RNA sequence: AAUAUAUAGGGUGCGGGAGGGAACGCGGGGAAGUGAAACAUCUCAGUACCCGUAGGAGGAGAAAACAAUUGUGAUUCCGCA
RNA sequence: GCCGCAGCGAAAGCGAGUCUGAAUAGGGCGACCCACACGCGCAUACGCGCGUGUGAAUAGUGGCGUGUUCUGGACCCGAA
RNA sequence: GGGAUGAGCUGUGGGUAGGGGUGAAAGGCCAAUCAAACUCCGUGAUAGCUGGUUCUCCCCGAAAUGCAUUUAGGUGCAGCGUUGCGUGGUUCACCGCGGAGGUAGAGCUACUGGAUGGCCGAUGGGUUACUGACGUCAGCCAAACUCCGA
RNA sequence: UACUAAAAACACAGGUCCGUGCGAAGUCGCAAGACGAUGUAUACGGACUGACGCCUGCCCGGUGCUGGAAGGUUAAGAGGACCCGUUAACCCGCAAGGGUGAAGCGGAGAAUUUAAGCCCCAGUAAACGGCGGUGGUAACUAUAACCAUCCUAAGGUAGCG
RNA sequence: UCUGAUCGUAUUGGGCAUCUAACCUCGAACCCUGAAUCGGGUUUAGGGACAGUGCCUGGCGGGUAGUUUAACUGGGGCGGUUGCCUCCUAAAAUGUAACGGAGGCGCCCAAAGGUUCCCUCAACCUGGACGGCAAUCAGGUGGCGAGUGUAAAUGCACAAGGGAGCUUGACUGCGAGACUUACAAGUCAAGCAGGGACGAAAGUCGGGAUUAGUGAUCCGGCACCCCCGAGUGGAAGGGGUG
RNA sequence: CGCGGGGUGGAGCAGCCUGGUAGCUCGUCGGGCUCAUAACCCGAAGGUCGUCGGUUCAAAUCCGGCCCCCGCAACCA
RNA sequence: AACAUGU
């Protein structure tokens, strides 16, 4: 009966993107809710406080590398 | 008898160190209250309460209607202006502009218009007439003379420690308030002046609270006894004597109730590891009485006492320090007239003078801060002194208690030996979180206590000390005193505690001026006791201050 | 250790923050410079007794 | 009568009360199961039951009342609010 | 008497608006007909404002039914 | 089989009443019933539990999961069923294009650890026949290793 | 233990302790009353052992019971400073307001005064209860009469196993 | 007439002592009473403002009464656990269970917050007073192997890491539109206005590199607004915002 | 296995949740007293705080990881 | 009042 106190977690926090690549969004829709910038603000898009990846202008997301680093744009 | 001050379930706290918890009492006129307490009790912070500086947490502590508060903080502030105008600020307050617009208007309402300043020069005048300021002039020319005051036109920069006390007791005493509050009234003072605020204390219409250590003052100006516990607030009547029963009786009790608790706990605790047996099962309620009685057992810690430890210096060799006569002067006035003596080695010299005779130029003239006029003064190569000003750097408001004995580091050299600086202020009763107290928060007897970890961190055999047994209660003021017996070394002692310098020293310097000489000291080979015997072989009215 | 203080306004007395501070660290009173909606522009607030 | 005034008690003659009844009325005493998904305040309910006492009905009833500053003008009971 | 007849607001109150607010800022809740010519600072055409309609599309309440619900023993039977 | 002149056995009449009686004490006995009798009444007590619930055809047709719970055999809201009124291809399948991924696999001188055998040899141990760090040449492993990667 | 238990259980005679000074204590009763008892501390009641024989050791820290009353703490009642509400009057005034406010009636009420109890100081175990660890030490070995230390209110004696 | 002492009358409470008349007497005698160990009355002998009883109040109170005394669980008990953050389990979106595998949290910071400006680390190698494997210095090499207030992941060398100047945006009135979600909650948000901080400007700032550091509703406390004010003017109490 | 105490100089124990400076008694060792040994008096030496891996400036203490010693629970059929 | 011992 060696109780293990190894029991308990964290609830999941849905992270992950939101809104993909070539899909049109309205001004201010979350385009990557995550911890860090694991995705990094292109134009046309904000970061904010627990990095959220917000939308500036309604328009078409897209994806891209921009020197090592990959963002979130959103083509106007 | 309506009163003057009530508390209606007053506590105040600061966190976990309780300063009053649920305290109703009132003060009525003619009151003559010395409260008492160990160090960290909460008396000065009880003063502020009912001087309206501090607020409580909750509760109600009002003043009567009417009924003006005057306070004596423990270090008194005074102004950059003359004596003659020190006094006036308090006492002669808001009565001197009255006095400062009336003679305005002794030529204003002339070149001017006489309705309206008609008045204005009248109802000054019916405020001149019940509190009697037509002659306010010879009114502070007494209250000099009571005190022995300084003359009027000097500073007061460059004044005694004693003398600073005298020209703040001369604000209060003037006022005449309704509710004094006197913390600490007798430091710095010689025999002469505390015997006069005995006799003046008798007869004064009013409350007086006054918070003292020593004993003999308050048994000529208190009757009634107000006591600070942790917390709570014990009065009754007495003379300090039964004080120290009824103090150590309610320890006695506490002993042996604490222990009679811890015996109840180790049967209990001895119960809850048992491990329960066969399927009846072992009751919630006891499981929840253990974890009470546990939690009554952690609010009881008090005992926190280590004795004040001075470090050994090096090997003191014959020479000392040797005076050969000394002359010391700042004007026409003279100090030290022809002074010869040798300071001693492994004693205690005692230096004795009223306020003002230069007790303090002494020391000043022996670490060198100080020059002599004719005469020298000779050290000799293995003393090594430890002494620190009161007045020059002292402490700093705002660096923390930790960071004035050392400067930010870990470890510090106490002469020789490596301590380290938290185990330091430690052996210095700054335990715990009390290390990051300011020097602005620290109370008098941990400010004394603060100033001699100043002073013997350097490691000296020749310590001064300019009266340590200044604000300090009788538990370490004994501790004190047992280690400048146990000390290899000579120490010189600058006090006025007559029952301090009776207990432990060797050698006297006395100042024996009379009206033709009036710079003349004394050296004696003895103790305090036979000083006074020796002293009728070789050889008052009140002054009233008010009328 | 951390209580909470209330600061007030140094002009009309209103009370209009509340905050934290560290006792230990200091003990003396906040003195900060917020904006009180009554008056209408930033003016010192001090903390309560 | 004890005991004096006298009263308690006693004698004689007249009148009255007691007990029953299915419900309704008035005044007093007064539960618990149950509901609260446990339970104590609370509810059930001043219900069940009990005690006193009636009447053909009973109780209440002629303002030390309401009102809002204009007015209604003893009580009971039904409808609303 | 009840429900409908105008809402907003904690409320004084104001009212096709009203509350928050310093706000001719934004919102909350609530009112508010082009598929139709003309008149209409007008506009390439299309609407805006505003008369006449092309005489626009609304609506509540009471009875009796049915489904579920509420207070009652409440679909019926059964404890210690 | 035990008592059988005794703290005996028995007759007739009487007293003790339910949270009370009585008990040479077993929770015994108090009308074949006793860890609180019996009978009427509150009363059709209550039961998240068990049993039962009656005639027919026609269309559609589940769930045993999520969250919460003195909750876990119960229940509330969702999820999935049916039906009235709205909306009208917005659902789903396939093909073409635009997007994020770090499993399977593999790799590790690309990191953090494990780790076989050679070569060099810091230290440690008895001038050094034992220990073998760090480097280095070949071969490897990993859910909490990843320069990669379906 | 009527109806699965007749015993080692209960009773008992003997022992001790505590209570009771007399319409007693105790008990049945809301009370009057009654039992106790037409008894009177060699009597009556409550507890625990259980003829008899030899005995009944140490512990008053805990929790009870008995006594004490120095000190702390502590109820209602008594007391009713001050403070607040209202307003005759007065003051500045726009008499659109603001300020000061007697007497009265009310609201909330502090100091002070005050018993038992509890904390406190003692006694009581035939009151409920409690009666220790680790290490060394003697002619081969073995065991320690003996010693060291820590602790407790005190460390299980006679006898038995 | 004040502060203090003292004397004296009147008054009013608290103790103590004495009294008798309320009250008490299961002490006695006599009477109703013919038959009465009840009861009442009369006189006597004692007690006595105490005791008893009422109303208010503190203590004590298993003597009695009503009840409570959780759940998960490889049956129950025993042991353990219960909310919040991070990773693996998790099968390349999200989500996913077990008494599966590892850790944290119930804070801290008046700068460790804001802004402008500047800088690059650890390790290793050579030289050097005390100086050693390693303090501080000088020069090479070094692209992230150091560091991050705090666990772990995602991140960060353009720094979000190291340093300095001034400061309080650790704001008030709002917030189109989204993520998450049974509900209740939880989270992000450009931008407009007031009034500020920093900056020459562009601009950035509604606390912290990010995600833990916490608690619904009811009932109350406090400051402020003057919203209702049970006949009217007040007030009590309620109401709003914090 | 499960709980929950404990390991400190040759022997016995403090210190520990209240982090900084390792202590008390006996014993051992050297010197005294005595005819000599005891007893007594004086001066000293002696510990990786069971081992090793984490925070802190600093650990016997605070927290993990293993190794022995002691105590208690293992009940209902 | 101290005071045990002697292959
Ligand atoms: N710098 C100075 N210039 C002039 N006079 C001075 C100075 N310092 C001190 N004095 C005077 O010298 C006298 C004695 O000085 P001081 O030695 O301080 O006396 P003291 O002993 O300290 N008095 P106290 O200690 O209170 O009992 C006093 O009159 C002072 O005013
Ligand atoms: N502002 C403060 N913040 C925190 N702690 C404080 C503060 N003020 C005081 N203290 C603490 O509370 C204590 C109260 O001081 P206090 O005891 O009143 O002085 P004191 O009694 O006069 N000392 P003493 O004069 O020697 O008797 C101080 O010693 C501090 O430890
Ligand atoms: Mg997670
Ligand atoms: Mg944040
Ligand atoms: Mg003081
Ligand atoms: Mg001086
Ligand atoms: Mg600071
Ligand atoms: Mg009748
Ligand atoms: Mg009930
Ligand atoms: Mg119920
Ligand atoms: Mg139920
Ligand atoms: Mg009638
Ligand atoms: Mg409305
Ligand atoms: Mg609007
Ligand atoms: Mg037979
Ligand atoms: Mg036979
Ligand atoms: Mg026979
Ligand atoms: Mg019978
Ligand atoms: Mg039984
Ligand atoms: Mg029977
Ligand atoms: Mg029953
Ligand atoms: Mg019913
Ligand atoms: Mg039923
Ligand atoms: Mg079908
Ligand atoms: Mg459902
Ligand atoms: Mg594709
Ligand atoms: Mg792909
Ligand atoms: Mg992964
Ligand atoms: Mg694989
Ligand atoms: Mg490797
Ligand atoms: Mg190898
Ligand atoms: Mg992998
Ligand atoms: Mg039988
Ligand atoms: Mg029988
Ligand atoms: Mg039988
Ligand atoms: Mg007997
Ligand atoms: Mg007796
Ligand atoms: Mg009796
Ligand atoms: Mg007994
Ligand atoms: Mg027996
Ligand atoms: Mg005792
Ligand atoms: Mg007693
Ligand atoms: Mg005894
Ligand atoms: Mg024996
Ligand atoms: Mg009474
Ligand atoms: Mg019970
Ligand atoms: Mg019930
Ligand atoms: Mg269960
Ligand atoms: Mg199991
Ligand atoms: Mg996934
Ligand atoms: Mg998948
Ligand atoms: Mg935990
Ligand atoms: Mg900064
Ligand atoms: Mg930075
Ligand atoms: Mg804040
Ligand atoms: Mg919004
Ligand atoms: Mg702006
Ligand atoms: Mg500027
Ligand atoms: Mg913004
Ligand atoms: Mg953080
Ligand atoms: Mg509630
Ligand atoms: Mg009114
Ligand atoms: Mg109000
Ligand atoms: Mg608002
Ligand atoms: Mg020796
Ligand atoms: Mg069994
Ligand atoms: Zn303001």
């Amino acid at each position: 009966a060696s109780s293990s106190r190894n029991g308990r977690d964290s609830a999941a926090q849905r992270l992950g993107v939101k809104r993909y690549g070539g899909q049109v969004v309205k001004a201010g829709e979350i385009l990557v809710r995550q911890r860090g910038t694991k995705f990094h603000p292109g134009v046309n898009v904000g970061r904010g406080g627990d990095d959220t990846l917000f939308a500036k202008t309604a328009g078409a997301v897209e994806f891209g590398i921009k020197r090592g680093r990959k963002t979130v744009s959103i083509v106007g | 008898a309506e009163f003057i001050y009530t508390m209606k379930k007053v506590r105040k706290a600061h966190g976990d160190k309780v300063i009053l918890d649920d305290v109703t009492l009132s003060f009525y006129p003619g009151a003559k209250i010395g409260v008492v307490g160990p160090n960290g009790a909460g008396k000065s912070s009880v003063l502020r309460i009912m001087a309206g500086l501090d607020k409580p947490n909750n509760g109600d502590a009002f003043l009567a209607t009417g009924a003006t508060v005057g306070i004596l903080q423990q270090e008194p502030p005074l102004n950059e202006d003359k004596t003659v105008r020190g006094n006036v600020e308090e006492g002669m307050g808001d009565i001197k502009i009255k006095l400062d617009r009336f003679n305005e208007v002794a030529e204003l309402m002339a070149t001017d218009y006489t309705d309206e300043l008609m008045e204005e020069m009248g109802r000054l005048q019916e405020e001149l007439d019940h509190a009697d300021a037509w002659d306010l002039d010879a009114q502070l020319e007494q209250a000099m003379d009571a005190l022995r005051c300084p003359p009027a036109d000097e500073p007061v920069t460059n004044l005694s420690g004693g003398e600073r006390r005298r020209v703040a007791l001369c604000k209060l005493l003037l006022s005449k308030p309704d509710l004094l509050l006197l913390d600490e009234p007798t430091n710095h003072l010689d025999a002469e002046s505390v015997q006069w605020l005995e006799q003046h204390l008798a007869s004064y219409p009013g409350a007086i609270l006054a918070v003292t250590h020593d004993r003999y003052f308050l048994d000529n100006v208190a009757e009634w006894i107000l006591e600070l516990d942790r917390g709570r607030a014990y009065p009754y009547e007495g003379n300090y004597s039964t004080y120290l029963e009824k103090k150590a009786e309610r320890l006695a009790v506490q002993g042996r109730k604490d222990a009679k608790l811890q015996k109840r706990l180790t049967e209990e605790l001895a119960w809850v590891r048992s491990g329960a047996k066969a399927r009846q099962a072992k009751s919630k309620a006891r499981l929840q009485r253990y974890e009470e009685m546990a939690a009554e057992a952690e609010k009881t810690r008090k005992l926190d006492f280590e004795e004040i430890q001075i470090p050994v210096g090096p090997r003191l060799g014959n020479v000392v320090v040797e005076v050969d006569h000394l002359d010391k002067g700042y004007d026409g006035r003279a100090l030290i007239k022809d002074l010869s003596f040798s300071l001693p080695r492994n004693g205690i010299v005692g230096v004795i003078g009223p306020n003002g005779v230069g007790k303090t130029t002494l020391f000043k003239t022996i670490v060198g801060l100080e020059t002599p006029d004719s005469g020298s003064v000779k050290v000799g190569e293995t003393v090594k002194l430890s002494y620190v000003d009161q007045a020059r750097a002292g402490i700093d408001p705002r660096k923390t208690v930790w960071e004035v004995v050392s400067d930010g580091l870990d470890y510090i050299q106490v002469g020789q030996t490596e301590v380290p600086s938290r185990a330091y202020v430690s052996a210095f009763g700054f335990k715990g979180p009390d290390q990051q107290k300011p020097a602005g928060v620290l109370s008098g007897g941990e400010r004394n206590r603060l100033n001699l970890a100043l002073t013997l961190k350097q490691g000296g055999n020749l310590i001064l000390l300019d009266e340590p047994t200044n604000d300090l209660d009788v538990e370490t003021l004994g501790s004190l005193e047992n280690a400048l017996l146990n000390f290899p070394g000579c120490a010189v002692v600058i006090s006025h505690d007559r029952w301090f310098l009776d207990r432990t020293c060797t050698h006297i310097l006395a100042w024996e001026g009379d009206d033709d000489n009036e710079a003349k000291w004394f050296w004696f080979e003895g103790n305090f006791g036979a000083y006074e015997e020796n002293k009728v072989e070789r050889l008052v009215t009140h002054r009233k201050l008010t009328r | 250790v951390r209580p909470k203080i209330t600061l007030a306004c140094e002009v009309c007395k209103h009370r209009n923050y509340i905050t934290k501070k560290n006792r230990r660290n200091d003990p003396d009173r906040l003195e900060l410079k917020k904006f009180c909606p009554n008056c209408g522009k930033h003016q010192a607030h001090r903390e309560t007794r």
